RNA sequence: AAUUGAAGAGUUUGAUCAUGGCUCAGAUUGAACGCUGGCGGCAGGCCUAACACAUGCAAGUCGAACGGUAACAGGAAGAAGCUUGCUUCUUUGCUGACGAGUGGCGGACGGGUGAGUAAUGUCUGGGAAACUGCCUGAUGGAGGGGGAUAACUACUGGAAACGGUAGCUAAUACCGCAUAACGUCGCAAGACCAAAGAGGGGGACCUUCGGGCCUCUUGCCAUCGGAUGUGCCCAGAUGGGAUUAGCUAGUAGGUGGGGUAACGGCUCACCUAGGCGACGAUCCCUAGCUGGUCUGAGAGGAUGACCAGCCACACUGGAACUGAGACACGGUCCAGACUCCUACGGGAGGCAGCAGUGGGGAAUAUUGCACAAUGGGCGCAAGCCUGAUGCAGCCAUGCCGCGUGUAUGAAGAAGGCCUUCGGGUUGUAAAGUACUUUCAGCGGGGAGGAAGGGAGUAAAGUUAAUACCUUUGCUCAUUGACGUUACCCGCAGAAGAAGCACCGGCUAACUCCGUGCCAGCAGCCGCGGUAAUACGGAGGGUGCAAGCGUUAAUCGGAAUUACUGGGCGUAAAGCGCACGCAGGCGGUUUGUUAAGUCAGAUGUGAAAUCCCCGGGCUCAACCUGGGAACUGCAUCUGAUACUGGCAAG
């Protein structure tokens, strides 16, 4: 709106795509690990854990998930893929 | 002729096209005052020290009447 | 030292969420009677302690439910 | 903001000479002292607990030339200040650069005072100073300034001054023109039949 | 971040501030954590003109605060140095 | 409402725009505002000399 | 030294006392209106329509992140008209700088408004499960690779808004890989996570002669601190209504999953059947809260403009995205009401930011000057931006100052007015005569708000360096919007400057004339039907004074909602009479408790305001240092008469 400054306006978009599809992948992940421990396969929840630490991991880093809620997945993950497998 | 000063502001020359906006006005040059308060058709605007009254034309005095209700 | 309140039960049934009743005088801001005040609050119990009519000995904390935010310390004396 | 009216009218209303024609002779008389403050003046209309009330004050006021707010303004001040409310606004009164300046016979008449200090003919400790309404301190200096030194005015005001009662606060010269504020006077080193408690009585309702 | 600064508090051409400890974001006669001096540009050469409780600025710099460059050329007048 | 108008004559008609003022007249039980004289439509009262602020009568020329 | 101060009057009656309402004196105001109006200082100024808005401005900034050249300027990988070191043309981004673009930071601050919100907030006092840009302390890291894309180029659609295809490119934009603890998950064993470069200068050695290289200054990543900010929880207080009595399905609790920065019915599945309410739930009406403001002796009553804190809102309803931070005032999306542009296919916008118009109204201002100062954004800096702010303009809207002259002047002029025709009054008032010249006018002169930055230079400050960088002296040019500033000095002459209400009692101030229950007055009683101090004019007086009245409004007097501080036989007022649940209250002794109650201590009770004492503007208003005050709240420790709980009598 005749403030120039909206090119923030074109700029975050760019954000909302690049954000949306990392936070697509890295949940898709965490389905993976869920979908194993209902499917009851301990080795493919533990396999699939590993697949998703370093994502959980590296998306807190970057700044798009945060910290506490990586801890909170492979946390609570854990918790269950241990707790009959 | 109303005994009140007046302050003023904008003005404005029509100007072909466009209300052209102005800070100085001479002699012998005709423009529209703007949110001048109390000015009818007639009254002359002259210098306070030097105060004046001018010939005012004529009121053609009206010729019909009619009378009116508001519907 | 531990900023405790004490007051009675009222209510008993909820599984662990044992409603207390506080009473506490007050002199009446205009008119200098001093009245008596309920202040009821819904405190938790682990393991179905109390019981209706105890007196009970409670301590604030961290929220544990919709208007929950007490859990007790001790009883003090309990029969009806 | 000032009177300007005629004096005598003032003076015959409170029934005493204000000294607002002090000038010279006189000191009353050629005025016709009461017996016609009005068309109507030579009667006695017996005045009422209102009446001698309000005419105390419009004496104080009309004797210092002070207005209602101004003199309000005082009242409010006596009041606050510790001491008799009374005698504290009689106080802030005599403080006055123009009523000092007079009692330092620098001019016929407060009026005339008024007039020195307005037209910047007066200054304190060095400094000149122009309100009329400046409330002096002790051990401050009004002085007449050299550049209108002992002219027409200020010789006959110091010498009808002289032979005016001589105040006691301060200390005046006559060749500097130059005079102290030695204190403020007391209650008892300034009087007439003036009350107060009726100037307070009134300002309490 | 907080800054120590001044908030002008005088009168129609006649300031008077007051260096204050604030969040930079507040307004300038705003919000502010602690006051902690003063600055009176007229004053005259009287006995009183500008005070700084050097020992409270220097506290709040320890916390990483920061200074206006006048309140800069204020405390480096006051001096502590010599 | 029902209002007074004070002073001696006016002219105030039909369609007069007036500004009410409000006191009552007790001899007038339901009035209880006074019209403002000299205030829009309602002219002074002429020829009046004394308390001309009331009654909107402007100094005679001096 | 510092919350040390309480007033009554008129009116019911033939008269009286009581009762009781009406009325008045005061203070106050974001006021308005009528008549009137000289200046200055400080302050205030849409209270109604959270009605609709023309126009301009209110948010940018970094070339020291990058590719870059559109314009400027310089230099020229060098050229005319000849005006041969002085010009104006073409090149070359070379350097200064810079439109557009990528990128970074800001746009969540600043400012506006009170619609919503009676408790999703505010206030006071506590609390635990949390995140936190820039600023700061500490510790190490800062290696090595890859794919892109705006700009651009070429086609191409629009009236405009906007674009569309294809191809090309840079980086501190983007993604892997490495590295991996004092970080995260995990009892551990172990798994796993990041990043960025850029500038100034420079001895050698040197190279594709770009710079490697050295140095200083910044920036990048990680972890733990500090600081500030924010989110969340509890108790108590914070309007009226019973002509609202019942309310409640994610409802109240639990368990386990999910979810958030975090605790939590936050969400979901199941189990329990709870939860709220006569200490007022529910449902109605009204409403931003506070510091404070006004009044009051106080307790109270009234109030929440201006200043400061908190909350909420941004055309209406709704939603999220970006981000440390928003569910975003001058951002995005949907929808609605509405307005505007169009070449009819299609577009655009939201002043409760500043100024301003219409409208509404009894009523509320300039489409101003400037970043000089204080402060905010970006920047290494210079600087750019800043309708925050600093100033000015408008309005007697308020407060406080000052003026509109000072003296002199009598058989007391004229004129007016009353007169018992003697005179009295207006009135020393006027004139006349001496004197002064503030403030307005004119001419001079001239503080303070200006501290800094900028050049130079000298300093064991660095460093390979006599560079660069940094600091500090000194030196030299310089930086006000207000501004014809404040203030001072000269000039002429009383010269340019007084209204408004009242005069029957309450109430300070009295007569003539006109009028004749007429015309009219009137806050209350009440005046007027031929001698009206009450109407209207005059003379005179009284009170106020650049204001004065009227209206409107809050408190006061009003002890007339009576806690402080009242009543009910006849004045208003005891239910027609009892029984009785809840409530209030409760004989007498001891023990026990320590809730009430009392004591102390420690925290906090923002600053401003009120008060005290000082200081600064010529005074005052105003500004300001310090103090007292904030009578409250919470906590800890004691006391145990009284009250309550419990025991036993
Ligand atoms: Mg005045
Ligand atoms: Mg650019
Ligand atoms: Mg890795
Ligand atoms: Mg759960
Ligand atoms: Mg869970
Ligand atoms: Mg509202
Ligand atoms: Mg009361
Ligand atoms: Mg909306
Ligand atoms: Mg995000
Ligand atoms: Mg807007
Ligand atoms: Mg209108
Ligand atoms: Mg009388
Ligand atoms: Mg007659
Ligand atoms: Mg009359
Ligand atoms: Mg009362
Ligand atoms: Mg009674
Ligand atoms: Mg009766
Ligand atoms: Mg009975
Ligand atoms: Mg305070
Ligand atoms: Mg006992």
């Amino acid at each position: 709106n005749i403030k120039s400054a909206k090119k923030r306006a074109i700029q975050s978009e760019k954000a909302r795509k690049h954000n949306a599809s990392r936070r697509s992948m890295m949940r898709t992940f965490i389905k993976k690990v869920y979908a194993a421990i209902e499917a009851g396969d301990k080795a493919a929840a533990q396999k699939a854990f590993n697949e998703m630490q370093p994502i959980v991991d590296r998306q807190a880093a970057k700044g798009l998930i945060h910290k506490n809620k990586a801890a909170r997945h492979k946390a609570n993950l854990t918790a269950q893929i241990n707790k009959l497998a | 002729v109303k005994a009140a000063r007046e302050r003023f502001g904008r003005i404005v020359q029509m100007h072909a096209n466009k209300r052209e906006e102005i800070k100085e006005v001479r002699a012998g040059d005709i423009a529209a005052a703007i949110g001048l308060k109390d000015v009818t058709t007639g009254d002359t605007l002259c210098d306070p020290d030097a105060p004046i009254i001018l010939e005012r034309m004529e009121f053609p005095e009206p010729v019909i009447s009619i009378a009116v209700e508001p519907k | 030292k531990i900023r405790t309140l004490q007051g009675r039960v009222v209510s008993d049934k909820m599984e662990k969420s044992i409603v207390v009743a506080i009473e506490r005088f007050v002199k009446h801001p205009i008119y200098g009677k001093f009245i008596k005040r309920t202040t009821k609050l819904h405190v938790h119990d682990e393991n179905n302690e109390c019981g209706i009519g105890d007196v009970v000995e409670i301590r604030e904390c961290r929220p544990l439910s919709k208007t929950k935010s007490w859990t007790l310390v001790r009883v003090v004396e309990k029969a009806v | 903001a000032r009177y300007l009216g005629p004096k005598l009218k003032l003076s015959r209303r409170e029934g005493t000479d204000l000294f607002l024609k002090s000038g010279v002779r006189a000191i009353d008389t050629k005025c016709k002292i009461e017996q016609a403050p009005g068309q109507h003046g030579a009667r006695k209309p017996r005045l009422s607990d209102y009446g001698v009330q309000l005419r105390e004050k419009q004496k104080v006021r009309r004797i210092y030339g002070v207005l209602e707010r101004q003199f309000r303004n005082y009242y409010k001040e006596a009041a606050r200040l510790k001491g008799n409310t009374g005698e504290n606004l009689l106080a802030l009164l005599e403080g006055r650069l123009d009523n000092v300046v007079y009692r330092m016979g620098f001019g016929a008449t407060r009026a005339e005072a008024r007039q020195l200090v307005s037209h910047k003919a007066i200054m304190v400790n060095g400094r000149v100073v122009n309100i009329a309404s400046y409330q002096v301190s002790p051990n401050d200096v009004v002085s007449i300034r050299e550049k209108a030194k002992k002219q027409s005015r200020v010789k006959a005001a110091l010498e009808l001054a002289e032979q005016r009662e001589k105040p006691t606060w301060l200390e005046v010269d006559a060749g500097k023109m130059e005079g102290t504020f030695k204190r403020k006077p007391e209650r008892s080193d300034l009087s007439a039949d003036i009350n107060e408690h009726l100037i307070v009585e009134l300002y309490s309702k | 971040m907080v800054t120590i600064r001044l908030a002008r508090h005088g009168a129609k051409k006649r300031p008077f501030y007051q260096v204050v400890v604030a969040d930079s974001r507040n307004a300038r006669n705003g919000r502010f954590i602690e006051r902690v001096g003063f600055f009176n540009p007229i004053a005259s050469e009287k006995e009183e003109g500008t005070r700084l409780d050097l020992d409270r600025i220097a506290h709040w710099v320890g916390q990483g605060a920061t200074i206006s460059d006048r309140v800069a050329a204020l405390i480096k007048e006051v001096n502590k140095a010599a | 409402v029902t209002s007074y108008i004070g002073g001696e004559g006016h002219n105030l008609q039909e369609h007069s725009v007036i500004l009410i003022r409000g006191g009552r007249v007790k001899d007038l039980p339901g009035v209880r505002y006074h019209t403002v004289r000299g205030a829009l439509d309602c002219s002074g009262v002429k020829d009046r000399k004394q308390a001309r602020s009331k009654y909107g009568v402007k100094r005679p020329k001096a």
